[PDB]
């Protein structure tokens, strides 16, 4: 009937069938599309009972609807109830992917050509979203889906904001300013950490709190310049350290990539490199093609986004944004 | 002639 799977109901209508549970905002399943005759990925999200729930899903739904890219995931369809009252669940239907980078970096090893290519598709895709003055805020290997033909796409646009921070967060990829970060440069750091993780097959900065993540970076990045309150006094108390050479952690790595890696993983956000600049790096000459690589047609405009609204009004906003996909409307 | 290179990585 409703094609209930695992433990709860998964009413996706006659359109999608043969539900397979993938795992994991909410439940994620792989259904078969009959309209396009190709397996797709449906994720069930059931918010509306929390303040920050309705925002991030609206933020993700909006952005993914107005974006089109070869390296950014795209919503194919959305399903929900005809009315406000009966609408309790939202079904985001997106095209199916074989795996993500987190599952890739474990159990599997990448060549320098495969590493360079992925970092490119990250950057090629990142420079589009960054061209629209929008921040991803939370970039992770788990948020980088991978196509069978080595094509990379980006997800998790819930925490996205235009160019509460502290709310529910793997804190291995946060920037030195997001220790406790509101620019493009905070994403580059994450992408920098990812490159370091693709290069070592292991997390560059382990531990997800102050005694480790911002402490282990001091072991590699070293003590900062005096350019750099309770986080301030804590660092000054800690003994001075030196920067361990990137060609010691990564001795069998490309000399080109290590240069870029250091340019991406600088301490201070200022002059911490930029998109397009990173694309122009010698490590990415075989793939860089500014004539083909798409950019944002126009920055993400305002007035329509100011989520200090109650959950009651946010649900209404979800309804409008979703009505564009509703079969009868 | 198949560009974009030929490798399928694989399973979740
Ligand atoms: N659109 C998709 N196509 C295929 N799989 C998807 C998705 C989405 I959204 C999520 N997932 C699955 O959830 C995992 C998240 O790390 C991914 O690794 C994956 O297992």
């Amino acid at each position: 009937g409703p094609e209930m799977v695992r433990g709860q109901v998964f009413d996706v209508g006659p359109r999608y069938t043969n539900l397979s549970y993938i795992g994991e905002y909410g439940m994620v399943c792989s259904a078969y599309d009959n309209v396009n005759k190709v397996r797709v990925a449906i994720k069930k999200i059931s918010p509306f009972e929390h303040q920050t729930y309705c925002q991030r899903t609206l933020r993700e739904i909006k952005i993914l609807l107005r974006f089109r890219h070869e390296n950014i995931i795209g919503i194919n369809d959305i399903i929900r109830a005809p009315t406000i009252e009966q609408m309790k669940d939202v079904y985001i239907v997106q095209d199916l992917m074989e795996t993500d980078l987190y599952k890739l970096l474990k159990t599997q090893h990448l060549s320098n050509d495969h590493i360079c290519y992925f970092l490119y598709q990250i950057l090629r895709g990142l420079k589009y979203i960054h061209s629209a003055n929008v921040l991803h805020r939370d970039l992770k290997p788990s948020n980088l889906l991978l196509n069978t033909t080595c094509d990379l796409k980006i997800c998790d646009f819930g925490l996205a904001r235009v160019a509460f921070l502290t709310e529910y967060v793997t804190r291995w990829y946060r920037a030195p300013e997001i220790m406790l970060g509101y620019t493009k440069s905070i994403d580059i750091w994450s992408v920098g950490c990812i490159l370091a993780e693709m290069l070592s097959n292991r997390p560059i900065f382990p531990g997800k709190h102050y005694l480790d993540q911002l402490n282990h970076i001091l072991g590699i990045l070293g003590s900062p310049s005096q350019e750099d309150l309770k986080a301030r006094n804590y660092l000054l108390s800690l003994p001075h350290k030196n920067k361990v050479p990137w060609n010691r952690l990564f001795p069998n790595a490309d000399s080109k990539a290590l240069d870029l890696l250091d340019k991406m993983l600088t301490f201070n956000p200022h002059k911490r490199i930029e998109v397009e600049q990173a694309l122009a790096h010698p490590y990415l000459e075989q793939y860089y093609d500014p004539s083909d690589e798409p950019i944002a047609e126009a920055p993400f405009k305002f007035d329509m986004e100011l989520d200090d609204l109650p959950k009651e009004k946010l649900k209404e906003l979800i309804f409008e944004e979703t009505a564009r996909f509703q079969p009868g409307y | 002639l198949v560009k974009k290179y030929i490798l399928a990585l694989w399973n979740e």
